[PDB]
């Protein structure tokens, strides 16, 4: 019924955040921050009116079911995960953390195959790496066989690096080992800024 | 030309000065004799909006009938705000007489005659007359009593239904009397008689109605989830004993989807010590008087509260409300208003 | 000014129940209705239900039915929430919440302008399991002229944290030890991976430390390439 985005923000000081929310039914909307171990805050409430305290560079706006809290002129204390809200339902939140620009940079990609230790077990983990990369937005996408893959994976992604400013994900892929045994070709494939195309890392199980 | 305003509104009755029964006292002195010939006067090519929630004709009523309560029903010992007050408390004529509100000079009283109106919004039939009907100032929870009917059919009415923290009045076009004992030779204990066939009948065509509202969906009613008892039962006064009725078996789900044809009993009890409705504390009281405690009403209205959450179902379920007695008088002011003429 | 102070964070077992406090001042108790909100980390904000001060009214969300109670103290203007029969899910920071606009006559719920400070609440199994630690290996290949990754997969462990060194902390360039991820059996998982260069490795040992206080595990793995 309330669907924010983005998920997450990245976000230089005086950049600006835009935040959106998309409602299945027209209403009052409220908008929250939660700054890092602190109380939600009442940004905005009906849509644009600001709460008191808060400064004209929040403002939201409306476009037929599409309401937008945007944040001009980024400072220290607007990072957070933000809310939009209607009656008792809350927005998934969307998370604006500080990033720190530098020149983009291509992901290095590895994959590992399950190790032999593991697969005594009965499952099965095969795991992606992505290495120190930026801007942060990535996408990932595990192909088996040529097929897509979805919800048998799980990410991970490291905070900016404070010398290189870089950012570095691991996807793992969980499968049982019976299931491992049935395909071939086990590959990840990714896209980043810093690819003229999706490089698809990939290996072929039982062949060294 | 007119616009909407509030003014001091004055009270009309036909309260006898002979009468020691409590409202017809208060009245005696609060109010004017009534009009024997009314005027009413129909607006034609005329069309205004109104709203039932937020109509402060309301809130003098409610000062009114908190006042009329203050100086009757005084309490052999008062509880609040941690002090004691020990008062006399002998027994009372206690039986609500119908009360007019009226404007005065400048002043009128718009009033919508719609069939199916519902509260707010636009109204096509709008007359212009001095006073409202008599209306009787009922206090009580989850049901009310004794009030008017809708002319046409079942009317729900909310601030807004989307809001699960708005109040729900549901206006019945067909009253269902219930009849309420305390017989004579526990001394506390009572009950309520209401018949199934037309009850549940009545029932059925409100969770019909409220389907029109819903998306057709599954509608089920469920006791109430908490609160004090004069919520979570029907609380009601009768003769001037306080009574608390349980309500569970009127809200049957299985009769309104065989059996339950027949005479509903509802468990009461005449409880002595008691939450103030006019908001400060508890009341200790009498006990109830000797020989048979009778009253019969007509249930007209229903209060209901709707259940959100962050779920996924497609039921709705509703539960017996009430609690804010303003509501109660919301429902028989619920078309008029008052303006100022220019 | 208006201010709502809650009861301090406490840890729970799964099964049993808890209950938490909301004091109230600078207003007029019995106008307005007290909500009860939870935030969990990576989930959307919860209403758990509201409760009108005036006769104790309440209303729980559907999905908490049976579990949740709301009850008030009119004397100490405070409001109170008990849930029953926790669990992992019920792992959250607990508000209080009450609207902006509150008069003696209307009101309107749901623009929080005022929260309660948040009471952390815990809910975990007091057991505890240690990882399981398998190799992430480099390749098959030793490519004389790039950088090479390698690292090991820490699995399924319980509770939080565990922490990984290679060589015991001599070697930290290049080092990557990912934030754990929770796994749909309950368990936690996480990697650390580091890039060497090529050449190396059939020269320099590499192995990770993993250490794991909670269940008392300390477990070296060494990761070297596969043979075949
Ligand atoms: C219902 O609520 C909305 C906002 O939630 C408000 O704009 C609208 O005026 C309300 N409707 C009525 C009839 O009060
Ligand atoms: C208004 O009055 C006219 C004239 O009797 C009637 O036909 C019409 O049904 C009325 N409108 C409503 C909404 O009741
Ligand atoms: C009452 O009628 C108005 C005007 O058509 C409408 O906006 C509102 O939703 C209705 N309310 C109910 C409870 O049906
Ligand atoms: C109850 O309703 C009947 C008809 O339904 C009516 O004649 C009677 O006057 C009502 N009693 C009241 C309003 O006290
Ligand atoms: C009351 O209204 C319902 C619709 O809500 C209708 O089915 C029923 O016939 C009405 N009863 C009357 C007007 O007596
Ligand atoms: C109300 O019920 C009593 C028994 O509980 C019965 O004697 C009496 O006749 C009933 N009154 C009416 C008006 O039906
Ligand atoms: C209930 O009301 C119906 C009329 O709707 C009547 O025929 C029946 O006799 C009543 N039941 C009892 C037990 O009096
Ligand atoms: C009402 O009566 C039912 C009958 O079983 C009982 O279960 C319920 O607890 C009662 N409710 C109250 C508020 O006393
Ligand atoms: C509803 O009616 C059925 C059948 O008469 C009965 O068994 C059940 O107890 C009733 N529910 C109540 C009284 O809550
Ligand atoms: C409703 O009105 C009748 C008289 O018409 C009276 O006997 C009965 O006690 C009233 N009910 C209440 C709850 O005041």
């Amino acid at each position: 019924v309330l669907t924010q985005s983005p998920g997450t923000l990245s976000l230089s000081p005086g950049e600006t955040a835009i935040i959106s929310c998309r409602t299945s039914q027209y209403g009052s909307l409220a908008w929250y921050q939660q700054r890092p171990g602190q109380a939600p805050r009442l940004v905005i409430y009906s849509g644009s009116t600001r709460a008191a305290g808060i400064p004209d560079r929040f403002s939201g706006s409306r476009w037929g079911p599409d309401y937008n809290l945007t944040i001009s002129n980024l400072e220290s204390g607007d990072f957070g995960v933000y809310y939009c809200q209607q009656y008792e339902f809350f927005g998934q939140g969307t998370k604006v953390q500080v990033d720190i620009k530098r020149t983009v940079a291509a992901p290095s990609v590895f994959i590992f195959p399950p190790s032999d230790e593991q697969l005594k077990s009965g499952t099965a983990s095969v795991v992606c790496l992505l290495n120190n990369f930026y801007p942060r937005e990535a996408k990932v996408q595990w192909k088996v066989d040529n097929a897509l893959q979805s919800g048998n994976s799980q990410e991970s992604v490291t905070e900016q690096d404070s010398k290189d400013s870089t950012y570095s994900l691991s996807s793992t892929l969980t499968l049982s080992k019976a299931d491992y045994e049935k395909h071939k070709v086990y590959a990840c494939e990714v896209t980043h800024q810093g690819l003229s195309s999706p490089v698809t890392k990939s290996f072929n199980r039982g062949e060294c | 030309v007119w616009k909407d305003a509030d003014t001091t509104l004055f009270c009309a009755s036909d309260a006898k000065a002979h009468e020691t029964e409590v409202h017809n006292v208060w009245a005696t002195h609060a109010c004017v004799p009534t009009d024997p010939n009314p005027q009413e006067i129909h607006l034609e090519n005329v069309t205004e909006n109104f709203n039932m929630w937020k109509n402060n004709m309301v809130e003098q009523m409610q000062e009114d009938v908190i006042s009329l309560w203050d100086q009757s029903l005084q309490p052999c010992v008062k509880l609040t705000g941690g002090s004691v007050i020990k008062q006399a408390c002998p027994k009372i004529s206690f039986d609500p007489i119908p009360i007019h509100y009226c404007t005065p000079a400048g002043y009128v009283i718009l009033k919508c005659n719609d069939k199916n109106f519902n509260g707010t919004g636009p109204c096509k039939n709008v007359s212009s007359v001095q006073c409202t009907h008599g209306i009787k100032p009922v206090v009580s929870t989850q049901l009310l009593l004794n009030g008017s009917l809708a002319e046409e059919e079942i009317i729900i009415r909310s601030e807004n239904l989307t809001n699960n923290a708005k109040t729900i009045i549901v206006h019945l076009n067909k009253s269902v009397e219930i009849n309420c004992t305390r017989p004579s030779n526990d001394i506390r204990k009572a009950y309520c008689e209401i018949n199934g066939t037309k009850w549940n009948k009545v029932l059925k065509q409100v969770t019909e109605k409220l389907k029109e509202h819903f998306n057709n969906k599954t509608i089920i009613f469920q006791p109430p989830s908490g609160g004090d008892l004069e919520i979570t039962m029907h609380h009601f006064n009768c003769r001037g004993e306080f009574f608390y009725c349980n309500t569970t078996q009127l809200f049957n789900n299985t009769c309104i989807g065989k059996g339950c044809n027949g005479t509903i009993t509802l468990p009461c009890k005449i409880k002595q010590i008691i939450n103030m409705w006019q908001g400060t504390g508890q009341a200790m009281y009498a006990p109830p008087i000797d020989g048979k405690i009778n009253c019969v009403s007509n249930i007209t209205g229903i209060l209901l509260t709707r259940d959100g959450g962050a779920n996924n179902t497609s039921n709705e379920t509703f539960r017996p409300g009430g609690g804010n007695i303003k509501d109660n008088w919301r429902s028989e002011l619920y078309k008029y208003k008052v303006v100022q003429i220019e | 000014q208006v201010r709502l102070s809650q009861s301090g964070g406490q840890m729970k077992k799964p099964g049993d129940s808890m209950r938490i406090s909301c004091r109230a001042s600078g207003y007029e108790f019995i106008n307005c209705p007290i909500n009860w909100i939870r935030l969990a980390p990576g989930k959307r904000p919860e209403w758990m239900g509201w409760m009108k001060p005036r006769w104790g009214a309440v209303s729980y969300a559907r999905q908490l039915q049976g579990r949740v109670t709301m009850t008030r103290d009119m004397y100490s203007e405070t409001a109170f929430l008990e849930l029953r029969s926790l669990t992992s899910d019920d792992t959250a920071v607990y508000f209080c919440t009450r609207g902006k606009y509150c008069t003696a006559r209307d009101y309107y719920n749901w623009d929080f302008e005022h929260w309660g400070q948040g009471t952390p609440v815990t809910v975990s199994s007091a057991s505890t399991k240690g990882p399981s630690v398998f190799p992430l290996a480099p390749s098959s290949k030793s490519t004389s002229g790039g950088t090479a990754a390698l690292g090991c997969l820490v699995k399924d462990y319980f509770p939080e944290p565990v922490t990984v060194s290679w060589n015991s902390g001599a070697l930290t360039s290049g080092v990557h030890t990912f934030p754990a991820v929770l796994q749909s059996s309950g368990l936690y998982s996480l990697s650390s991976v580091v890039t060497v260069p090529s050449s190396s490795l059939g020269t320099q040992t590499y192995i990770c430390n993993v250490n794991h206080k909670p269940s008392n595990t300390k477990v070296d793995k060494k990761v070297e390439p596969k043979s075949c």
